[PDB]
């Protein structure tokens, strides 16, 4: 996920990449072991690379 | 007559009431969803353009009834899975019974508020849905 060494940059393009979850319910206790057992990956990501 | 009869099981009973459902393959369901939006837009322009009278004054009352109808389905086409995640979750006390009840409730709480926006399976979703809902029915009866 990041930019191979020696390759041109140009002013506007992408330098290394990222994923930022999105917001839902979420509880602390059960959401963990949920999360851990079940239902892995399956929520919304934005960009902010 | 007066012989007696032996008793039927509730499981085989909703198999049997079930056992019409034919699920579209996860490819229809936007346009089937597509069929729920228009007609709800169709529910609020009645309320909003009254005074318009015309040949498509019963137009959009039926896209109202298609919309209706379109929704009489998609919920049909979601039992098997909810029956399956309800099974996979059974020997903790419940009757499967009141576990398929609890998920056909969540079911029907997520899809009704649910928009393609451009999103996966809805299957997906659903399975989300009626198993958090099932989770929480088992954590409340303790």
């Amino acid at each position: 996920g990041i930019v191979r060494i020696g390759a041109e940059v140009r002013d506007g393009d992408i330098l290394v990449g990222k994923v930022t979850p999105k917001g839902e319910t979420e509880l602390t206790p059960e959401e963990r072991l949920l999360r851990a057992i079940f239902g892995e990956k399956a929520r919304e990501v934005r960009d902010t690379s | 007559l007066d012989a007696q009869s032996p008793a039927a099981d509730l499981v085989r009973v909703y198999l049997n009431g079930i056992g019409k459902t034919a699920l579209l393959n996860a490819a229809g369901e936007v346009e089937l969803a597509k069929r729920i939006e228009a007609g709800l837009y169709a529910e609020h322009l009645l309320e909003t353009r009254k005074r318009l009278g015309e040949n498509r004054k019963r137009d959009l009352a039926a896209v109202v009834r298609d919309g209706e109808a379109a929704r009489r389905h998609l919920l049909e086409a979601n039992l098997r899975l909810v029956v399956s995640l309800a099974k996979r979750y059974t020997g903790r006390g419940m009757p499967l019974l009141d576990l398929i009840q609890e998920g056909n409730l969540g079911l029907i709480r997520a899809m009704e508020k649910f928009d393609y926006t451009k999103g996966f399976k809805f299957s997906t979703y659903a399975t989300w849905w009626i198993r958090q809902a099932i989770t929480r029915g088992m954590a409340d009866q303790s």
